[PDB]
């Protein structure tokens, strides 16, 4: 559960991502695939080499989805219903993988936004990603 | 934990730039801030009421230095982590009863702090090498649960 | 996130507890204390003996809190704020313990409500207890 | 695992009453229903689209038997779970790459199935003994990760 201050921290921090969406999303994915090879099992059809166009395009979609979630932080289940169906009913993604990607997203943000990645912001972003993860791994209709 | 020559070289190169008096405190501090329940194990450390209080707490920095020292010793004994961390494992598992998931969390917070300190230098391949290291330390500390 | 069916399932199954609240709660607690000894550290100097009056009294409070959660299943954070303050802010209970108690609550319900504990209801109750756990271990003021 | 003499007696007495042909399927089925993502490892099994479909699936029942058989093998040699599960560990870890947490989940689902079937006979102390057993089996199965 996000506190009112958590939501403000997330909006302020993610707003800094801006045009770096695809870039950061792509980096988080590469970090995940390299650090945790098992996660690759979900993308056997992907060219996962460094600089991969498929990874770049996919990273932008992941990042844009997070931007949408931030814009609907008060009603994420409704805003992410289609993505939940995809990850929970269709793909059946093991929840552990969301913890890994969330961690890689945090590492990416810390590496690009040192001034902004304060302990408080770090905590809020972790809770935010955990909540997004719960929604995407839940089947609620 | 096995690291390729390239991984070992890259890991050692990054660690050499680590500020030994502060990095451990920032790792421990962030653990206490991001995962608040961990504060229960440090009730004698005083004020942990706010993020600023936690990070500036002298006991957190002092202790974080010890934690970092343990990771350093791990780096030099990657092939015998269960032996090296035997005493610490008994301490954290049989005496303090710290749930092992928390060992994984602190390791990942350390990785975030390294990324925070070195930015672009903390490349994906460098991260992958460090994940193997923190996973190894976490496993060794949780050995009594195995 | 709970589905409409999950809510229906939980309301029906938990509704059967009724006057057995204290009994079932105490049983779940005893199961937890015996199976996972480390959980006793949160209850120092408590009389944790079998049939303990202190445990039955505590079990009733836990059970009643769950009845409260069911009655506010679509807005739990605001209904359980007092319990969040206690478990997250004051007691700083490690989340793993909630998984242990939740499991023991499921075991207690399975042992007492054979007809209610179908695979589908089991799934709904698990999600419900996981959601309650997230609320009680979260700081959202 | 370290069960007391009384606990081992309690565990084997109850297990002697466990239906070898159905309990395994019930536990496996509930695993697939309560934790949907586990279904990804059983695509060749067919229809696992609804709770009824999962529980009535012949392959789930047949496979559940094997699962129960492994738990049975563990009970026959509680002092050598790691050796007994060596081959299975390589299969689930090195081959299938099943995340370890799922091993704990199946063990707990089995405990729920035992409680459901035996009712009041599945007392808190009996449960405590079984928790040591499933914890040991899960740990043995994840040995290739430790
Ligand atoms: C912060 C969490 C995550 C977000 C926001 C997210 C978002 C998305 C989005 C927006 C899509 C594309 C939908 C479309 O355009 O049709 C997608 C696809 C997909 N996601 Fe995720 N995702 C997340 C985590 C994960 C994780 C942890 C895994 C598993 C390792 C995963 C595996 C997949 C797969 C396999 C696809 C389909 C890819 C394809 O075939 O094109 N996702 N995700
Ligand atoms: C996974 C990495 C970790 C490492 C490498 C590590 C290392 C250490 C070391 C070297 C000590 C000092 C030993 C002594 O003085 O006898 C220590 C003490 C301690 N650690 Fe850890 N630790 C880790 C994780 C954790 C976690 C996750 C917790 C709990 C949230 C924890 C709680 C404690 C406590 C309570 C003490 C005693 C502090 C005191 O002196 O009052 N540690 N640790
Ligand atoms: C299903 C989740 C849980 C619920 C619904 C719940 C509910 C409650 C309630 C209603 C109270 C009493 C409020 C009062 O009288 O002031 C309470 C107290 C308490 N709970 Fe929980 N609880 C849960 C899980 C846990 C867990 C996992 C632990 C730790 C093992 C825990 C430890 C405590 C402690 C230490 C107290 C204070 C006891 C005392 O009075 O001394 N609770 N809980
Ligand atoms: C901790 C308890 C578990 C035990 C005791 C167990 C035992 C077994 C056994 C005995 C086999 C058959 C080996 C053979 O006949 O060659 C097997 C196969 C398998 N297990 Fe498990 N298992 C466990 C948990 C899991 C979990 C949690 C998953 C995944 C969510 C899983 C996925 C599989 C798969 C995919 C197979 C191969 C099935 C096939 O034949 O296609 N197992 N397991
Ligand atoms: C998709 N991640
Ligand atoms: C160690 N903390
Ligand atoms: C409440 N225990
Ligand atoms: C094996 N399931």
């Amino acid at each position: 559960v996000l506190s009112p201050a958590d939501k403000t921290n997330v909006k302020a921090a993610w707003g800094k991502v801006g045009a770096h969406a695809g870039e950061y999303g792509a980096e988080a994915l590469e970090r995940m695939f390299l650090s945790f090879p098992t996660t690759k099992t979900y993308f056997p059809h992907f060219d996962l080499s460094h600089g991969s166009a498929q990874v770049k395009g996919h990273g932008k979609k992941v990042a844009d989805a997070l931007t949408n979630a931030v814009a609907h932080v008060d009603d994420m289940p409704n805003a992410l219903s289609a993505l939940s169906d995809l990850h929970a009913h269709k793909l059946r993604v093991d929840p552990v993988n969301f913890k890994l990607l969330s961690h890689c997203l945090l590492v990416t943000l810390a590496a690009h936004l040192p001034a902004e990645f304060t302990p408080a912001v770090h905590a809020s972003l972790d809770k935010f990603l955990a909540s997004v993860s719960t929604v995407l791994t839940s089947k609620y209709r | 934990v096995h690291l390729t020559p390239e991984e070992k070289s890259a890991v050692t190169a990054l660690w050499g730039k680590v500020n030994v008096d502060e990095v451990g405190g920032k790792a421990l501090g962030r653990l206490l801030v991001v995962y608040p329940w961990t504060q229960r194990f440090f009730e004698s450390f005083g004020d942990l009421s706010t993020p600023d209080a936690v990070m500036g707490n002298p006991k957190v920095k002092a202790h974080g230095k010890k934690v970092l020292g343990a990771f350093s010793d791990g780096l030099a004994h990657l092939d015998n982590l269960k032996g090296t961390f035997a005493t610490l494992s008994e301490l954290h598992c049989d005496k303090l009863h710290v749930d092992p998931e928390n060992f994984r969390l602190l390791g990942n917070v350390l990785v975030c702090v390294l990324a925070h300190h070195f930015g672009k230098e903390f490349t994906p391949p460098v991260q992958a090498a460090y994940q193997k290291v923190v996973a190894g330390v976490a496993n060794a500390l949780a050995h009594k649960y195995h």
